[PDB]
RNA sequence: CUAUCUAGCGAAACCACAGCCAAGGGAACGGGCUUGGCAGAAUCAGCGGGGAAAGAAGACCCUGUUGAGCUUGACUCUAGU
RNA sequence: GUGAACAGCCUCUAGUUGAUAGAAUAAUGUAGAUAAGGGAAGUCGGCAAAAUAGAUCCGUAACUUCGGGAUAAGGAUUGGC
RNA sequence: CGUGGAGGUCAGUGACGAAGCCUAGACCGUAAGGUCGGGUCGAACGGCCUCUAGUGCAGAUCUUGGUGGUAGUAGCAAAUAUUCAAAUGAGAACUUUGAAGACUGAAGUGGGGAAAGGUUCCACGUCAACAGCAGUUGGACGUGGGUUAGUCGAUCCUAAGA
RNA sequence: AUAUUGGCGAGAGACCGAUAGCGAACAAGUACAGUGAUGGAAAGAUGAAAAGAACUUUGAAAAGAGAGUGAAAAAGUACGUGAAAUUGUUGAAAGGGAAGGGCAUUUGAUCAGACA
């Protein structure tokens, strides 16, 4: 699906905190926020070169 | 004045009283399990506070 | 209702098993090994007197920055406690094991105990609130315990 | 303090439910419900909320009529008797 | 609260009748994934926003 | 046993608050059995339940 | 009242491996290398030299043919009048 | 009730006796205090603490926008019957 | 050399136990890796000629999940303060009753209320979990009961405004 | 004649096979957070059949030990197989402020082959 891992709005957090600056999800109430995404690394995300 | 109890209208219905208690601690157990899970899975990002001011600059 | 490496035969020998105990490994370890090796009834005798704060116990592995004490003297350590919960889950299990065997048939002026194992359980999980707005885990230690008591021979 | 004591302030809403979508988002100080305006005739929907054009769309719900219209189509609309 | 409406107490009903566990005659029934009830609910730790 | 309930319903009754309900301590076994409030009206007259007395504030220094 | 000892309960920061020193050379100030001095289980309460301790992809400086707030007679334009 | 007083303190009606505890009494701490003679020599600096304090009577300067300054300063007094 | 899949092939292996996993047991290959025995375990999987790719990890202040040393350590020290006997119970420093000692000291630790919460109110049963100790107790868990208005309020009026 | 990631019904795939593939294989746009616009999960497998452990005994109880079912409890609802970190017991070995490693060999353990 050309809309997979990119059915998420997620901005890097930066420098700064100590995490990585990965897109990160925003939000609370699950586990979800703080979550990385919109990488090829990072679980619920997309591939790399997805087959068109 | 009174013949039913909520332990005699749940009778019919299969359970008794010594299943009532063995399901209700299971149930009780597997819900547990899940707080569990759950405390472990947002312990991490929770502390992420969005904002937060740091309050030393010397 | 597997156990460790018994080194003895299962004839002659009755066993016993507390599961999911909410009692702390830590403090549970050493109260077993300080009995490895002993008389049921030279060992019921000092998990006894413990409680009442003679024949203390010693901490030999998870004995960081506790205090030291003169009981420990009859063992050559000088660290040592009292702890007064992984006693009393221990001797609701050495009675269990006793009356298994009293119903196998062995004589229980002769019973030894043999194998003795803490493990590692799941933890019960909760929090603790902690300065600054965030949450940092508050949680226990449990323990299996599982034991095996035999009779002497040759 | 703007944090903590700040949040001991906020004891009066400004939302409250809306009757055309159930959810707290009606404003009672200007009238609009900020998912689905409520005097307006139309339904709040953009294209850039497409993650809110599925909590809200068709087959959400129920469809009482619309789960039959197909099962009519294919049998052309017709009206009377079953059979003998 | 004391002096309310009618709707917030229909509500309030609804998520009355809604608090209590899963029934027992429900897991033995005989493909049955349901073992406890999920959308549980209390006063302590979730606010419902009415 | 557990008398709070009781406790509660004996000073409402005699319209003295909680602290002034004194409770004989060795009839327990029949107040517990006084779930409701006429009870309470029979024990406080049998002479198992008493109106403690209003704590003295004298004035006469004053 | 804590600290300290005990019954119970029970985290976190941090962590390449870990932890005795002098001099030498070296990324010009070593916990490890080299040559020497030495070195005996397990440890408790304090301590605040040190671990170029932890905090945070330097908040001064410079570069980038990266930006923004602002000013004006910089360039090019503009609502209004 | 004391007192000028809904101050501070004590008490009646009413309510509570909940905050994890036990033993011991080491330093270093937090909070609260005292100090011989000297009295800011400490320190950037009287930072901190200390003294005065209420009420009555007497007596109250320079200056002044003549209204104030002013509780100025500086003295004695206070109980019980 | 190796991995997931595809076309051919060994009329391949296999519930008399395939794959996977453990194996300071053995063999081959310089090595990538391959083969065998043993134990576990329970249903599919290999070798050769070829095709194809989402094809091989020690790191990326990598992502998700999980577990450690630190550590039975720091610590659970503000709000004057608790004690005795009995009953219950398996079990009582913490429940209940009684006797004492104290405090909030009427701008209260009282009685009622507006917002807000939503059945927490009350009874009975009950402790696997929460009450950062325990717990027979509980705003906890399980099952039920409970809110009566011609006069109290909304309803009605209008204000700044919409 | 052309277009068609929507809707309804059909058929296939050199596709992914539960951290993958739509976010979602399951009571998922659900639980939950946010005043709100919005954000947004985790979570599949006992076995052929529940035959889900009658009965005895210890314990106050949970549960334990025997028993029994089952082809197997080394399948007991925390249930396919059940890896690593990490961890307990047993066994073996070593150990003066490091541990680990390379070459060579003694000592011990284990393997080897009949060359019958
Ligand atoms: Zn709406």
């Amino acid at each position: 699906s050309e809309k997979a891992g990119h059915q998420t709005s997620a901005e890097s957090w930066g420098t700064g905190r100590a995490v990585a600056r990965i897109p990160r999800v925003g939000g609370g109430g699950t586990g979800r926020s703080g979550q990385g995404a919109f990488g090829n690394m990072c679980r619920g995300g997309r591939m790399f070169a997805p087959t068109k | 004045r009174r013949t039913i109890t909520a332990a005699d209208r749940r009778m019919v219905s299969g359970v008794t009283e010594k299943q009532y208690k063995k399901g209700m601690k299971k149930m009780q157990q597997l819900e547990k399990n899940a707080i569990n899970t759950q405390i472990r899975r947002e312990i991490k990002r929770v502390n992420f506070q969005t904002h937060y001011r740091d309050e030393l600059l010397q | 209702a597997r156990y460790g490496a018994t080194s003895t035969n299962p004839a002659k020998s009755a066993s016993a098993r507390g599961s999911y105990l909410r009692v702390s490994f830590k403090n549970t370890r050493e109260t077993a090994q300080a009995i490895n090796g002993w008389e049921l009834t030279k060992a019921q005798k000092y998990l006894e007197q413990v409680l009442d704060h003679q024949r203390a116990i010693p901490f030999r592995r998870f004995n960081s920055s506790i205090g030291r004490t003169a009981q420990g003297k009859e063992f050559g350590v000088t660290k040592a406690r009292w702890p007064a919960k992984s006693v009393k889950f221990v001797q609701g299990l050495l009675q269990n094991a006793a009356a298994n065997a009293e119903a196998k048939g062995l004589d229980a002026t002769k019973l030894y105990v043999s194998h003795i194992q803490v493990n590692q359980a799941p933890k019960q999980r909760r929090r603790t609130y902690r300065a600054h707005g965030r949450i940092n885990k508050y949680e226990s230690s449990p323990s299996h315990i599982e034991l095996v008591v035999t009779e002497k021979e040759e | 303090g703007k944090g903590t004591p700040s949040f001991g302030k906020r004891h009066n809403k400004s939302h409250t439910l809306c009757n055309r979508c159930g959810r707290r988002s009606f404003h009672v100080q200007k009238k609009t419900c900020s998912s689905c305006g409520y005097p307006a005739a139309k339904t709040r929907s953009y294209n850039w909320g497409a993650k809110a054009k599925r909590r809200h769309t068709t087959g959400t719900g129920r469809m009482r009529y619309l789960k039959h219209v197909s099962r009519r189509f294919k049998n052309g609309f017709q009206t009377g008797s079953a059979s003998k | 609260a004391a002096q309310k409406s009618f709707r917030i107490k229909q509500k309030m009903a609804k998520a009355k009748k809604q608090n209590r566990p899963l029934p027992q005659w429900i897991r033995l029934r005989t493909n049955n994934t349901i073992r406890y009830n999920a959308k549980r609910r209390n006063w302590r730790r979730t606010k419902m926003n009415i | 046993a557990n008398l709070r309930t009781q406790k509660r319903l004996a000073a409402s009754v005699v319209g003295v608050g909680k602290r002034k309900v004194w409770l004989d301590p060795n009839e327990t076994s029949e107040i517990a059995q006084a779930n409701s409030r006429n009870a309470i009206r029979k024990l406080v007259k049998n002479g198992t339940i008493v109106k403690k007395a209003v704590t003295v504030h004298s004035k006469s220094r004053t």
